[PDB]
Order: C-alpha cells, then sequence, then structure tokens
C-alpha cells in the first residue's frame, strides 16, 4: 500500500513538471 | 485552393498570350478588361495564399503542442496502470485470506468437541491408515462388508 501511494505521488510529482 | 490558383494561372497565361498574338497579327477591349479582372483576382488569391501559409505555420506549432500533451497523458497512463496492477494483486491476495477468515468465522466449536470428534474419527483407523498396512489387509476407510452385513441396516430389515 505504501509503495503504491508513493508511486502515485511521484507520478503526480511528474505531472505539473510537464505542465 | 491550389486548383483555383492553377486554373487562374493557366487561364491568365494562354489568354494573355492570345491578346499578345492578336496584337502581333494586327501589326479587343473586352477580353482585355477580363484579363484585368483575372490579374486582380489572381493577386488577391496570392495574398490569401500567403495568409494561409501563416495559418499552416500556426497549425504546425499547435500540433507540436498536441503531441507533447499526448505524451504527458500517456506517461501518466502507463505509470497509473502499473500502480493499479500491483495494488490489484495485493488486494486480491488479501481478500483471499479474508474469505478464509470469514469462513472460519461461520463455524466455531468448543475445543473439547473437536478433541472428542478427533478421537472418534481416529480411534480405529477410519480417516488415517494404520501404520503397517499391506494390500489385502481387511480394514478399509469405507464402512466394510462385515460392518454393513452386521449393522442394523443389513440385519433388522432382513
Amino acid at each position: 500500500l505504501e509503495r503504491v501511494i508513493e508511486m502515485i505521488q511521484n507520478c503526480l510529482a511528474s505531472l505539473p513538471d510537464d505542465l | 485552393t491550389r486548383e483555383r490558383l492553377l486554373s487562374a494561372l493557366e487561364d491568365l497565361e494562354v489568354l494573355s498570350r492570345e491578346l499578345i498574338e492578336m496584337l502581333a497579327i494586327s501589326r479587343e477591349n473586352q477580353v482585355l478588361e477580363l484579363l484585368i479582372h483575372r490579374d486582380g483576382e489572381f493577386q488577391e488569391l496570392m495574398k490569401l495564399a500567403l495568409n494561409q501559409g501563416k495559418i499552416h505555420h500556426e497549425m504546425q506549432v499547435l500540433e507540436k503542442e498536441v503531441e507533447k500533451r499526448d505524451s504527458d497523458i500517456q506517461q501518466l497512463q502507463k505509470q497509473l496502470k502499473e500502480a493499479e496492477q500491483i495494488l490489484a494483486t495485493a488486494v486480491y491476495q488479501a481478500k483471499e485470506k479474508l474469505k478464509s477468515i470469514e469462513k472460519a468465522r461461520k463455524g466455531a466449536i468448543s475445543s473439547e468437541e473437536i478433541i472428542k470428534y478427533a478421537h472418534r474419527i481416529s480411534a480405529s483407523n477410519a480417516v488415517c491408515a494404520p501404520l503397517t498396512w499391506v494390500p489385502g489387509d481387511p480394514r478399509r476407510p469405507y464402512p466394510t462388508d462385515l460392518e454393513m452385513r452386521s449393522g442394523l441396516l443389513g440385519q433388522m430389515n432382513n
């Protein structure tokens, strides 16, 4: 669960960096 | 618009040639005035062509932005998919153990009843074989012919 959470987080951390 | 441009081109070409040629063979104001009209309309179409070239350059920049946003969308998608798959297998194995726990919740017996029933099931070898067994030994994990022929079922009806 923790890994999935941080995975989602870093992908969200990627997306404004595309924006 | 290329078709209209090229038709105006070839029309202007050979009809202006005709005007020149009738001047040459003389030594026609109506087809002159129409040549004037064709020349003006051709220049207007060339101006529209330069404007549409500007439009196409804008479109090229715009579709480059399209492809960049598509790549951003897909890079969200694939990583969200792999997170989805890992969490799916995790919750699946967890729901397997939860199903087994919920089956265990349905049946709850006192311990001495389990011990007593285990004694009745394995005092004589009914569910687990005797330790020194060779084929041809009479005892079996089913009722057996003698217990059937000597029970109430075989005797009391017959």
